[PDB]
């Protein structure tokens, strides 16, 4: 029942398709040699629009400029919560601050969920955040109490191929980059879409990508669900950066259904577990009409 | 990192686990002709038995109980920890136990085991971080088994577990 | 003894320090995976002054000009014979002709590039004593000295078996691509022709890799490095005919503006001296 704000400082940025070659070398550097780089949140996914990459200043400071690369004039902060299921956290969080009239970016992870605010509009967050989670701000390792101050519709489409969700061990990635490479740089040079996201955040890999990529790598060596469920994905797409993932979470927020929610310059993603899907599809259809 | 191990019965066994299982005896044998590693200047120790059938190993326990006698709980990095037999001596009375699969619902990195003082029958296992996973289970000896007894510490991680004796 | 004359043609380029960046993506593409480029003749030479880099046609139009890529305007073909005796046989009645000579060594063979314009010249020559024959469709037809330096760096020689890229892969990159920025050169050499692997470095650089997998001599042997300047692109056949004369035995590789030879460090207290008497 606690909001812990977290140190890391975000830039996000969207690149170009085509190029993708100007800006490979920063990229192979942060994905897989970690010693070479001050980064601790790195994260990525790759759209039929463009690409997106969430990196801290240390990294930014790593990429050159150029006509491809656009930056968004923000500094986004990070926000977590330690006890409380997706339904939990998307009821108690979003809605309140969209009434609020402020836009907010979801990562998801195999791990944990994160939350993307604005640096401005931290005194809203405190405010309207302070009567169910007790703050706690992390400064220097340490999460120094934050006393409460007195401080007074867009088209769904559905791709139709099956996802799978897994992690990795951080030793082993040396035997996997070539074949990782392959996937990220050389291959992409109605009813499907193609959909990769790679996330490295203070030491641990989140990798979402499709059944048909899956059979590419050794089975052994990747650490997933047993039972072997898969999943299937709800999007909805819109202008560039009161946000999107409001009109996503709130109508799912009148359910209870693990939501994979992964936000975009342009699109706003969901998973859902393959079995509930005929029922998402009535939840938001049947609100696309009133 | 390589690790040792006593046995808790017999005064003169014990194992070494760095990449394979490897039983050794301690052969007190100053007056003799050493045959065989040199422990110090008046013991030897000689390989009763070894087992190299699983990759990637993280932690290992021995048994307390007393008729398998060799019973190691071998704890794997995918999650699933396997019940060893490094024995010879065959149909005891408990032949069903000599392997099984200890599997959690998703996958992560085993990261210790333990045994229960009291009663024997209970293996605590601590396993890595998850969004929807317990990471503190309580399993019961008696891809096979698939549903502990206990189950605690909902999203987060587990480093140590000791049973506390009294 | 026989000469063959290969089906390779190969262009020589030279990249400055300052943009390799650029060509990482092409560089990779070629070096590492196989199925996505048809290409039969890469190597890439690693020194101070540049990066040396000769490759086939094919391979050609993956790189795209910028401000830091040099080209010689002319073709080069590959010269293999098959049947010490190589610079006595080829090289020095070669330049006593006037014929410009580029010469790369491997762990399984040697190769000469001469001109293609200078094939008549190359043979009517050389066909006095050896054999000529030309490889068509994969069926053989029938048809002012610069002064010496010597680093005080050490060598090895190697070779790998293609199953096992990957796993050293990443290694590869962190030397080539990361660990970059009167003794002391950096010298690197890695070669892929015929679906062959040849590598040289300094043995510094050799106890990062796993020294179980690498393919070398088995007793340990080192080699040393001798080097002589030059400004253009004959400046070979200065080491290899003075060289050629006492007899020993050398591992020539050559660059866009300097000339190489490699000799055991059992005997490298000769070869200075061989130089010296001139």
């Amino acid at each position: 029942m606690e909001l812990h704000i977290l140190e890391h400082r975000v830039r996000v940025l969207s690149v170009a398709r085509p190029g993708l070659w100007l800006y490979t070398h920063p990229l192979i550097k942060l994905l897989f040699l970690p010693r070479r780089s001050r980064c601790k949140f790195f994260s990525l996914t790759e759209t039929p629009e463009d690409y997106t990459l969430m990196v801290d200043e240390e990294g930014f400071k790593e990429l050159p400029p150029s006509e491809f690369l656009q930056v968004a004039e923000a500094t986004w902060l990070v926000l977590n919560v330690s006890s409380a299921g997706v339904t939990k956290i998307a009821r108690s969080v979003i809605a309140p601050l969209a009434e609020h009239h402020v836009s907010v970016l979801m990562l998801s992870t195999y791990q944990t969920d994160f939350i993307l605010v604005r640096e401005q509009d931290l005194s809203v967050v405190i405010h309207t955040l302070a009567q169910e989670f007790d703050i706690y701000r992390e400064v220097g390792g340490e999460p120094v109490p934050v006393t409460r101050d007195d401080s007074s519709v867009h088209p769904i489409q559905s791709p139709q191929n099956r996802f799978c969700v897994l992690t990795l061990d951080p030793e082993t990635l040396p035997a996997i980059a070539t074949t990782l490479i392959d996937v990220l740089f050389y291959s992409h040079s109605p009813s499907s879409i193609t959909f990769f996201a790679f996330s490295l955040i203070e030491g641990y890999i989140s990798i979402v990508m499709d059944a048909e990529t899956q059979k590419k790598f050794p089975s052994d060596l990747l650490l997933t669900s047993s039972s072997g469920e898969l999943w299937r994905m709800v999007r909805i797409g819109g202008q560039p950066l009161c946000g999107i993932v409001a009109q996503i979470a709130g109508p799912l927020a009148a359910a209870d259904i693990s939501a994979y929610y992964i936000s975009t310059f342009n699109f706003a993603h969901a998973l859902v577990p393959e079995d509930g899907i005929g029922s998402v599809i009535e939840v938001l259809q049947r609100r696309q009409e009133g | 990192k390589p690790d040792i191990l006593w046995a808790p019965h017999h005064v003169d066994r014990f194992v070494v686990c760095d990449s394979e299982l490897s039983l050794y005896h301690v052969e007190s044998t100053v007056n003799s002709e050493l045959k065989s590693l040199r422990l110090s200047e008046d013991s030897a120790a000689t390989l009763l038995s070894i087992n190299s059938d699983t990759p990637y190993m993280k932690c290992v326990a021995w048994y307390l109980n007393y008729d398998p006698e060799c019973l190691l709980a071998v704890g794997q990095a995918n999650g699933r920890v396997v019940l060893t037999s490094l024995g010879q001596d065959h149909n005891s009375k408990f032949k069903d136990l000599i392997g099984k699969e200890f599997v959690p619902k998703h996958a992560r990195q085993c990261n210790t085991l333990a045994w229960n003082p009291l009663d024997s029958n209970w293996l605590a296992a601590g396993l890595d971080k998850h969004r929807a996973d317990f990471s503190v289970l309580i399993w019961d000896i008696c891809l096979l088994v698939t549903k502990p007894l206990y189950e605690l510490g909902q999203n987060d991680a587990c480093l140590s577990l000791c049973w506390l004796p009294r």
